[PDB]
């Protein structure tokens, strides 16, 4: 039943598809998919906050 | 606007040591892909992601 | 596939919900009935 916090703390520079994810307190559209093709790596799905730098 | 007007980022402009490839800079992109301060000279900005 | 992540943002396109709707296959529906109906209240083949 819970809503549980599990902030995980990752990089900004590895966050993967970084074009995508540029925009300013905006509500903002990520496709969840990762590409096997940039080393770079997603933010997990099933966390619930991210403190990417 | 209390989170927009506080947090702060970095971005990249330096000399360019080519290292391993001449389209990497220091950050690490392509050569037209671009866009602490020993060896690669980043700045504060303010954050945009 | 949704679970894989195929988005239905992306997918749907004007011309893709153009061909959810003109598809004439799969099971029955009442469309042809309504729609004909449809044009001609509207536009009086």
């Amino acid at each position: 039943r819970g809503k549980i916090c599990t902030i995980g703390i990752a990089p900004w520079g590895i966050v993967e598809n970084q074009e995508d994810l540029i925009g300013r307190d905006v509500v903002r559209p990520y496709q969840t998919m990762s590409n096997p093709m940039s080393k770079l790596t997603v933010l997990n799905s099933m966390h619930s906050h991210f403190i990417l730098a | 606007s209390w989170i927009e007007r506080a947090f702060y980022k970095r971005e990249c402009v330096h000399i360019i040591p080519s290292t391993k490839d001449p389209h990497r800079c220091c950050c690490g992109r392509l050569i037209g892909q671009h866009v602490w301060s020993i060896s690669k000279h980043t700045q504060l900005s303010p954050t945009d992601a | 596939l949704i679970e894989n992540g195929v988005s239905m943002h992306r997918f749907l396109t004007i011309s893709r919900l153009e061909e959810l709707y003109n598809t004439r296959h799969g099971p029955s529906n009442t469309l042809y009935h309504l729609v004909r109906d449809v044009k001609k209240r509207e536009y009086p083949k």
